Formats: structure tokens, C-alpha cells, sequence
């Protein structure tokens, strides 16, 4: 069970690897403790195809706080696709390099937010937007210091009416705590 | 404010969740089932729980509660719509709304609850412009949503620019036991289902009475509704100028407008009942019903519901037109009728038995529902006037409208 | 059983093998999977985590998968030791306080009883300055040769030329393809 | 045909008033 998933997982065969992740997600939302299975599934992150980088994100940020020991092996993939040309690509990264609650984590993540809050697409502004306001909920001195409300200011007086809505609804959040 | 969105189950199980902010453990989802089986079994269940310092907000679905957690001050009220729109998406991507799905389509159900909302902050909830970015069987988002026009997707082309239009009336009226109503309501339903080439800027325009005052034909038949709900495709600022009521029809069948208000006339049928019941020998039903709508309209598939005895048995009807039945999983008689000419005249004699001991507490009087739908029939008496169907491209478009009444909250109290 | 399918394959080229990328860090190991993949020197910050990587050539696909030398990131190695049939050392010559550091990773990395059937790949990076020693004598520091039941080869690659990967490649699938 | 009434065409505007 526990050793034939991780050995599918650990396959170089993408039709394995994706009913691996299904399997893994169906257990995770069957009820089943697969945290201890967070390493292995580390390895098998940079895919091309959507379908499995999205589950493999969730599965972090589900098992992210559980092991954040072992979600130091995360950083270089999230810096690599916080770069793609796909908007959603960008997007996901971006979501969820926020929803990581890892505190040696979002100390990275700085770089990728100030790349992205001046992204010109609205997807990635909006998710930009959240992305800041998130890291400033888990760590207000770290956001203070990335100097992002300057930024988050600016998005208000510029195009994009949703990514406006969406940034001032950040910065309601952040002056609301 | 949520801060993590999920669905249960019937058995307490949690059929999927999705945090958004984390802040909440998922262990007080546990805690959630009991909690409401004491408020269901003292009186006090609501909508909106509450665990400790986190409140749990959420409505009732088909088969599951969609319970969204949450901790700090959070809009109850967003909260409410993102259930509502997460409750429509469901519906519009599948079918059935069961544990059948929940599942099965796990794969898409994840990656629409993680696109819709980002740190218990919605950004996209139109589930024809999500479908284009989320599938269960991905190319960049659509323009649409970094766009303004977030409800009509450009680009769209079809054969034929047939747009149909839906003006169904709801029929309510609240009428005591003592035989006067006190609640009769009707509001009007302007749904549309649009289908044309390109991104047409409709441009409705009907016999308002505000309307026709404005433009100086206040003397003809205006509808006024009292409150006139727009579509989100309708413009507000239009419509608060000077009553134009420009926006741009959606790819399908969606509602435009929602007209309500006040009805002073007569009810369109009038039901004389009587409950002849003895006490624990027999009961006796005396009603008539009379249509005092217009004779040229027809009340297809007419169905009164008489409340009968909950412990009656070996009941007897004697009814003049129609198939009265009663529904011992309703404890009611179903005077169903299928086509009902206006001004006809229904007279039934009911005569069914009771037991002779007495029961062990009080039943109620649920109040008698009428369920008539009278097509091609206009109440209120307003009328479309114009529809501006406008394209960059120009074509001819054939609009299509029909008019539906039925019967909304139409309930008699009983005696 | 019938293997008519498998030498169908074989007769147009069916082995792909595998490799590894492990060093210090700026060591020329990102620029250098670069330069094998794309062919341009591509300026790059220090790997925080890993870069997977494929290289087509000769019929095989020569998957190398660059390991940064992180003080947090030189424990997770081990990670890739798990379904791993390569291993590719590169030395930094051009850091002579690093360079012990490197042979002792080296050494712990050697001393592991399952990378036992990976060969030896030792690559002379940072090949453009003229503190950069020879093939033998960072061989000789390191004691190469004192590796018993291991294949070493010593390859001089510079980062900024790209001279000598070739030369590299054939060793390498020399030593990995025992066939004509 | 179809039950609750037959769907009839919509006009463009109120010609009447200009
Ligand atoms: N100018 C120049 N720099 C070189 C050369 N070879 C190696 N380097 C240095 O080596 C570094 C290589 O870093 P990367 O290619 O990004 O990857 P890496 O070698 O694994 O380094 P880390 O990511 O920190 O582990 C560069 O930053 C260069 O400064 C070379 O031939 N010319
Ligand atoms: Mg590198």
C-alpha cells in the first residue's frame, strides 16, 4: 500500500505518477495521515502538465505545517515557476508560496512578491495582492520590511478594476489588524 | 471572512474542505455535528454556529451542509453569497448535487474551490467564464475576467440570434382564516436566454410606469413595481438616470431583472372551504373554488392542497372536476386539476374517517396551498416594449419573450 | 516470452541512463546544465533547492539533475540517491578553503553502501583562471585513485568555453553502455 | 407549442417615442 504508492511516486512514467497523485489526494481527503509521505512526493514536483503540480501544491499546503522541516526543499520551485510565461502558472505559485504557514519559508518569498505585485497581468496582480496580504497576516514585520504597502497603494490608482477591488481589499485587511 | 471553506455529509463526515486562511484548526469541523444536534434538539440550531472564539456559518445543501469556519469579525453576509455562488457553480458544472459527485468529481471540485477564493477573498464566481479555465476532462484565463465584461465571454458565434425571454409571475397572497388576505405579493421574473453572435448591449425597455410618467405617458396600463432588482450586467447608473436599462446579455439562460411589487386586485381563485369534522365519528370537507381570473386563460395543472387529517383513513372525496388524491406521505388532499378555464367553478365533498382514540398531542393547521400556473397571462399588465439588441458587427436578432403566471406564495390559513 | 519488441527498440537506440549534478555551491553546476541543455552561459542565483534536468545525446537521455551546495542543502543529497544510476562531482578549484570542504562532502557522499553502482564523474569547473590547477593534481588532493571498486574520470570543462563536455560525454556513456 | 405560453416576439424600442 504505503510502499507501492511511494514506489509509483518515485516512477520516471507520467500515467503512474498521476494516478499516484489522485490516489494520494483521494486518501488525504478520504481521511488518511499522508504526511509522512511528504518527502516523496517532493521530488516528483516540477512537472509540465497542470494537472499534477496543482495536487502536488495542495498537498504542501495541507502538509505544510505538519512538516515544515521537510518544505525547505520547496523554495527553488516556487522562485523557478513564479517566472512562467502562463498567468495561472504564475498565479498558483504565487497562491501557494502564501498559503505555505512556513516561517523560514515566506522569508524567501519576498523576491517572488515584488516581482509579481507589478505583474502586468490582472490574474497576477490579483494574486499578487492576496499573496501580500497573506504574508503580512503570517508575518506583519516581514511585509513592513519588503516595503509591499507602497506597492499595494499604487494598485488602487491603476487599471485592472478587479485587481484595484482586490488590492484594496488587502490593504483593508492589513489596516484592519 | 472564512477560514476554511467545507462540505459535509448527512453522517457527519466532511466530504471536502478547503482552508483559506489557516487560522482555524480543522479539528473544530468534529465539534460542528454535535454542536448542531443540540441546537436541532433544544431549539436553538442556526445557520451560523459558533465553537468557542470560531464561528461556524453555513446553509443546509440538498445532501450536505457547506459549514465555512471562521474566527475573527468576518461579513456573515459575504460570507452567505460565496455559499451561494459555490452552491450555483455546483449546479451549473454537475447536474445533482449528492455525495455521488462530491467523490467523483473531486479533481475539478478542488481546483474551482482553490481558483474562486484566495485567502477567504472571492474573485471569480461565473460559472460559464470559470469553465473556460477549469475543466474536468489549462490554457491561460480569459480576457473576460481581467476584463470588465466578466459575464459575457467576446468572441461568441452562432448560426442564429435567437434570444428568449421569460416573464414568469409569482402569484403570492397570504390569505387569514377569517377569510381576508393580508400578504399578496407579486413579483415579476424577467428571465432570458440569450443566444447571439458576438457581445450584443441589450437595451430592454417596457411600459414602466416611472417610465411612461417620465416621458409624460403616465395614462395607460405601467407596471410599478415597487422594488426592480437589475442583473449584474445591468447597468446601475443607467437605470438611475433615467430608467434605461442597458447591459449586456450573458451567454445563456440568467436572470436580468426581478420586478416586485404590491397586488391590490382579487385573488385569481377563490376557495370557499368548510371542515366539517366530528368529533373522532367523521369529517366532512365543503370546498369550492372559485376562478376569479379571466376567462380566456386556462390554469394548466392546477393543484390545491387541502391539509386533511393527519391519522385519517378510508377517506371519501366528492369532487366536480379534477382528481383529488390524498398523499398519506403528505398528510393532505391534492385537488389536482388539469386544465382549469377561467371563472370555472369546483365544488368537492370530502368524507374520510378518524379513530376513535383520541391523539397524544396537537397536530397544527398547515394552511391550504394552491399550486395554479395559468400561462400566457400578465397580472400585473406590464408588457415589453423594445428590446435594443446593438452589435459592432450589425445583425438582425429575434427576440422572443413569453409570459408565465403561476401561483408564488399563495397560501389560505385555515380555520 | 517474446522480445521482438525490445530488439526493435534496441535497433534504433532504446537505452537512455541517467546522472547526477551534486557540488559546492557556484561551482559552475547550474551554468553547466545550462550549457549541456541549452549551449549558453546562463547567469543564475545559488540553488536554494534542486534543478532537473534532461540531456539528449548519443541516443540517450542523459537526465542530470543539479544538487546545490547549500550548508542546509548538502544533508538532502541523499534524497537523490534513491533511484539514481549516475553521479557527477563537481570541484571548485578556484576556492582553496572550499576545496577541503568539498572533498570531505565527497568522501561522505562516497561512503554510502546503496551508491554503490554509480561511477565516479569528476568535473574541473571554473577552467578560465590561472589559479586553476591541472586534472591531476586536484585528482591527487582529493586521492581520486584511492577509491576502491570505483570508475574516476577527471574531465576539465571551462564554464565561459564549454570545452571538454564532449570529451566528458563519451567517457561518460563509455563507462555506462558495455555495447558498440 | 409550449406550456405557460407561447413565446412572442420583442420589439426594439418604443417607437413611439422617439
Ligand atoms: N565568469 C565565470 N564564472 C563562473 C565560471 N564557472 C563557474 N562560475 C561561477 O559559478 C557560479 C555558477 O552558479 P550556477 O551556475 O547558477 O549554479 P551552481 O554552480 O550550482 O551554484 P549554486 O546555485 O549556488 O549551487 C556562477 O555564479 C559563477 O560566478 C566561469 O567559467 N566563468
Ligand atoms: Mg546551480
Amino acid at each position: 500500500e504505503i510502499f507501492e504508492l511511494k514506489a509509483e511516486l518515485n516512477s520516471d512514467k507520467k500515467e503512474k505518477k498521476k494516478e499516484a497523485v489522485k490516489k494520494v489526494i483521494a486518501s488525504m481527503t478520504v481521511g488518511k495521515d499522508v504526511s509522512a509521505l511528504f518527502p516523496d512526493v517532493v521530488n516528483c514536483m516540477q512537472t509540465d502538465n497542470l494537472e499534477l503540480k496543482k495536487l502536488v501544491y495542495l498537498y504542501l499546503m495541507n502538509y505544510a505545517k505538519s512538516q515544515p522541516d521537510m518544505a525547505i526543499m520547496a523554495v527553488n520551485t516556487f522562485v523557478k515557476d513564479c517566472e512562467d510565461p502562463n498567468p495561472l502558472i504564475r498565479a498558483l505559485a504565487v497562491r501557494t508560496m502564501g498559503c505555505i504557514r512556513v516561517d523560514k519559508i515566506t522569508e524567501y518569498l519576498c523576491e517572488p512578491l515584488r516581482k509579481c505585485l507589478k505583474d502586468e497581468d490582472p490574474y497576477v496582480r490579483k494574486t499578487a495582492a492576496v499573496c501580500v496580504a497573506k504574508l503580512h497576516d503570517i508575518n506583519a514585520q516581514l511585509v513592513e520590511d519588503q516595503g509591499f504597502l507602497d506597492t499595494l497603494k499604487d494598485l488602487i490608482s491603476d487599471s485592472n478594476p478587479m485587481v484595484v477591488a482586490n488590492a484594496v481589499a488587502a490593504l483593508s485587511e492589513i489596516a484592519e489588524s | 471572512s472564512a477560514s476554511a471553506v467545507y462540505v459535509l455529509d448527512l453522517k457527519g463526515k466532511v466530504l471536502i474542505c478547503r482552508n483559506y486562511r489557516g487560522d482555524v484548526d480543522m479539528s473544530e469541523v468534529e465539534h460542528f455535528m454535535p454542536i448542531l444536534m443540540e441546537k436541532e434538539e433544544e431549539g436553538m440550531l442556526s445557520p451560523i454556529l459558533a465553537h468557542g472564539g470560531v464561528r461556524f456559518m453555513w446553509i443546509k445543501h440538498n445532501n450536505l451542509y457547506l459549514v465555512a469556519t471562521s474566527k475573527k469579525n468576518a461579513c456573515v453576509s459575504l460570507v452567505f453569497s460565496f455559499l451561494y455562488k459555490v452552491v450555483q457553480v455546483f449546479s451549473e458544472y454537475f447536474k445533482e448535487l449528492e455525495e455521488e459527485s462530491i467523490r467523483d468529481n473531486f479533481v475539478i471540485i478542488y481546483e474551482l474551490l482553490d481558483e474562486l477564493m484566495d485567502f477567504g477573498y472571492p474573485q471569480t464566481t461565473d460559472s460559464k467564464i470559470l469553465q473556460e479555465y477549469i475543466t474536468q476532462e489549462a490554457p491561460r484565463p480569459p480576457a473576460t475576467v481581467t476584463n470588465a465584461v466578466s459575464w459575457r465571454s467576446e468572441g461568441i458565434k452562432y448560426r442564429k440570434n435567437e434570444v428568449f425571454l421569460d416573464v414568469i409571475e409569482a402569484v403570492n397572497l397570504l390569505v387569514s382564516a377569517n377569510g381576508n388576505v393580508l400578504r399578496s405579493e407579486i413579483v415579476g421574473s424577467i428571465k432570458m436566454r440569450v443566444f447571439l453572435s458576438g457581445m450584443p448591449e441589450l437595451r430592454l425597455g417596457l411600459n414602466d410606469k416611472v417610465l411612461f410618467d417620465n416621458t409624460g405617458r403616465g395614462k395607460s396600463k405601467s407596471v410599478e413595481l415597487e422594488d426592480v432588482k437589475f442583473h449584474q450586467c445591468v447597468r446601475l447608473s443607467r437605470f438611475e438616470n433615467d430608467r434605461t436599462i442597458s447591459f449586456i446579455p450573458p451567454d445563456g439562460e440568467f436572470e436580468l431583472m426581478s420586478y416586485r411589487l404590491n397586488t391590490h386586485v382579487k385573488p385569481l381563485i377563490w376557495i370557499e372551504s368548510v371542515i366539517e369534522k366530528h368529533s373522532h365519528s367523521r369529517i366532512e370537507y365543503m370546498v369550492k373554488a372559485k376562478s376569479q381570473f379571466k376567462r380566456r386563460s386556462t390554469a394548466n395543472n392546477v393543484e390545491i392542497h387541502i391539509p386533511v387529517p393527519n391519522d385519517a383513513d378510508s377517506p371519501k372525496f366528492k369532487t366536480t372536476v379534477g382528481s383529488v388524491k390524498w398523499v398519506p406521505e403528505n398528510s393532505e388532499i391534492v385537488w389536482s386539476v388539469k386544465s382549469f378555464p377561467g371563472g370555472k367553478e369546483y365544488l368537492m365533498r370530502a368524507h374520510f374517517g378518524l379513530p376513535s382514540v383520541e391523539a397524544e398531542d396537537k397536530e397544527g393547521k398547515p394552511p391550504i396551498s394552491v399550486k395554479f400556473e395559468i400561462p400566457y397571462f400578465t397580472t400585473s399588465g406590464i408588457q415589453v416594449r423594445y428590446l435594443k439588441i446593438i452589435e459592432k458587427s450589425g445583425y438582425q436578432a429575434l427576440p422572443w419573450v413569453r409570459y408565465i403566471t403561476q401561483n408564488g406564495d399563495y397560501q389560505l390559513r385555515t380555520q | 516470452g517474446n522480445i521482438f519488441a525490445n530488439l526493435f527498440k534496441g535497433l534504433f537506440g532504446k537505452k537512455e541512463m541517467r546522472i547526477l549534478m551534486v557540488g559546492l555551491d557556484a561551482a559552475g553546476k547550474t551554468t553547466i546544465l545550462y550549457k549541456l541543455k541549452l549551449g549558453e552561459i546562463v547567469t543564475t542565483i545559488p540553488t536554494i533547492g534542486f534543478n532537473v534536468e534532461t540531456v539528449e545525446y548519443k541516443n540517450i537521455s542523459f537526465t542530470v539533475w543539479d544538487v546545490g551546495g547549500q550548508d542546509k542543502i548538502r544533508p538532502l543529497w541523499r534524497h537523490y540517491f534513491q533511484n539514481t544510476q549516475g553521479l557527477i562531482f563537481v570541484v571548485d578549484s578556484n576556492d582553496r578553503e572550499r576545496v577541503n570542504e568539498a572533498r570531505e562532502e565527497l568522501m561522505r557522499m562516497l561512503a554510502e553502501d546503496e551508491l554503490r553502482d554509480a561511477v565516479l564523474l569528476v568535473f574541473a569547473n571554473k577552467q578560465d583562471l590561472p589559479n586553476a590547477m591541472n586534472a591531476a593534481e586536484i585528482t591527487d588532493k582529493l586521492g581520486l585513485h584511492s577509491l576502491r571498486h570505483r570508475n574516476w574520470y577527471i574531465q576539465a570543462t571551462c564554464a565561459t568555453s564549454g570545452d571538454g563536455l564532449y570529451e566528458g560525454l563519451d567517457w561518460l556513456s563509455n563507462q555506462l553502455r558495455n555495447q558498440k | 407549442d409550449r406550456k405557460g405560453g407561447s413565446y412572442s416576439q420583442a420589439a426594439g424600442s418604443d417607437s413611439a417615442q422617439s
